[PDB]
């Protein structure tokens, strides 16, 4: 069978026929280890990020890129290269960046040199329109074909899961990520400091510090969450038992 | 002329100024990242941009050479305007499961030069599902999303195996049975550059 045909002939995308589509005491030493949800609203573009503290050991950067308002401010990755994360990343740590499918799968490649990264996985996030076979899609006019998947790529600096995640296509207006990407990073055991920079209320988690424009509130204190972190907790993977 | 043809040899010393412009290139190269690998240098210095002057170059990609092929990509004049993902199943469609996470699917950068017209953009979509077959073998949907996107035109194939013979296709190689060659352009302008049948250097 073609699915490339098929989806020719049909409209249903290729990805809507894959199938299928313990590591749970890990998620349970995961969630013992993670520190509180902590989050500030705060104007990145505006907002010096040398006071977000201490040094981070995963980023997950997810800046809002104009082509995810197709049908609906928007950051252009001028925008994001300006972003000084390399102040704000450890010596060893890692970065995960959502690129979207145009011009971002080279500029996030960009960002990711500039800011001392070297790419080590590029998580694909695979779109199904099971519920919507007919709906077509407008093109960017530089596409050459239609555009259904997302990519975020891993970064390292310094010294279980498939690099894929399937989920139906949300809604025209829904920004949202797959929340799948938290289980990744998490299962990689990375550390204990982790950022995601313009998160919302909706993505606030434990184990996460959100930080982000529109933000309702914000319980954020460099020194109470420095805390979480001081000795004997300065190492922690984040996947081992909490320190008595 | 549209059955498929073939040349055997090192695409390092082939002078591929003799086999005219085209209105998609592919390629799968041995990066050095079995079979003869090429240097990085010996990638960039690859004379792809004598292949096409207003068309589309499909690039395999992995490991590495993600960034190497956007390089060479735009190095050969090209800009990288898409990225197909081949998503690896079974022969029931399950996915088949880089040291920090396992690799569900393969890579191919579309790139382009100049501005093509005529061309079907939009007819399919930018993700393969498709069984893995032998090492190394690339799926065949990749043939017909080509031939739907651009049909009838004249297609080259760098690194090409005998199973990747095609109608419409030139297919080059080192693992070729010999030289077949039916278009009259192309057999008049090998002749002259290679009037006793050998590619040296
Ligand atoms: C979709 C994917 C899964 C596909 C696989 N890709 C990675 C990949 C794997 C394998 C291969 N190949 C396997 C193979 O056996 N042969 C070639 C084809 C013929 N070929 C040459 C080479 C040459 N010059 C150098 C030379 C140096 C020294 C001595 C001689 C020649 N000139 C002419 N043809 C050597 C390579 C293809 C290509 N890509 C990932 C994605």
């Amino acid at each position: 069978n073609d699915y490339c045909q098929h989806f020719v002939d049909t409209g249903h995308r290729p990805q809507n026929f894959i199938r299928d589509v313990l590591i749970r005491l890990k998620d349970e030493l995961i969630a013992k280890s993670n520190t509180p949800p902590m989050y500030l609203q705060a104007d990145i573009e505006a907002f010096d990020i040398r006071e977000l503290t201490p040094k981070f050991d995963v980023i997950l950067l997810e800046p809002p890129l104009e082509e995810y308002y197709r049908e609906t401010k928007c950051w252009t990755w001028d925008d994001i290269m300006k972003l000084e994360i390399d102040e704000i990343a450890a010596p060893r740590s890692f970065i995960f960046l959502w690129c979207g499918s145009g011009e971002g799968l080279d500029l996030g490649r960009v960002c990711l040199r500039k800011w001392g990264y070297r790419r080590c996985e590029d998580i694909c996030w695979i779109k199904t329109n099971k519920n919507n076979p007919g709906k077509t899609k407008t093109l960017d006019p530089k596409a050459v074909f239609q555009r259904t998947k997302e990519h975020c790529l891993m970064g390292i600096k310094g010294t279980v899961d498939i690099d894929l995640i399937i989920t139906e296509e949300p809604e025209i207006g829904n920004i949202e990520k797959p929340v799948e990407i938290f289980h990744i990073i998490e299962h990689f055991c990375l550390g204990r400091r982790r950022l995601h920079l313009f998160g919302r209320d909706s993505t606030i988690r434990p184990g996460w510090l959100t930080v982000g424009p529109t933000l309702t509130n914000s319980n954020y204190n460099a020194e109470t969450y420095a805390s979480y972190f001081s000795a004997p907790n300065s190492y922690l993977t984040g996947c081992t038992e909490e320190i008595e | 002329l549209f059955p498929p043809q073939w040349i055997c040899c090192d695409i390092r010393y082939l002078d591929v100024s003799i086999l005219g412009k085209f209105a998609v290139v592919m390629a799968d190269p041995p990066w050095d990242i079995p079979y003869g690998t090429l240097t990085d240098d010996e990638m960039r210095r690859l004379n792809i941009p004598v292949l096409q002057d207003d068309g589309f170059l499909f690039l395999w990609v992995t490991g590495r050479a993600m960034e190497l092929g956007r390089e060479c990509l735009n190095l050969w004049g090209y800009e990288r305007v898409d990225e197909i993902i081949w998503v690896k199943t079974n022969q029931l469609q399950r996915i088949i499961r880089g040291h920090w996470l396992n690799h569900g699917k393969e890579h191919c950068l579309v790139g382009v030069k100049g501005n093509p017209q005529g061309f079907n953009q939009g007819l399919d979509c930018d993700v393969i599902v498709a069984e893995v077959r032998s090492t190394s073998h690339k799926p065949d949907e990749i043939y017909g999303m080509i031939e739907r996107l651009s049909p009838g035109t004249r297609k080259i194939e760098l690194f090409g195996r005998p199973h990747n013979v095609q109608p419409n296709w030139i297919t080059l190689g080192n693992q070729l049975d010999g030289i077949h060659l039916l278009d009259p352009d192309v057999v008049a302008r090998f002749k002259q550059r290679y009037p006793d049948g050998i590619i040296s250097k």
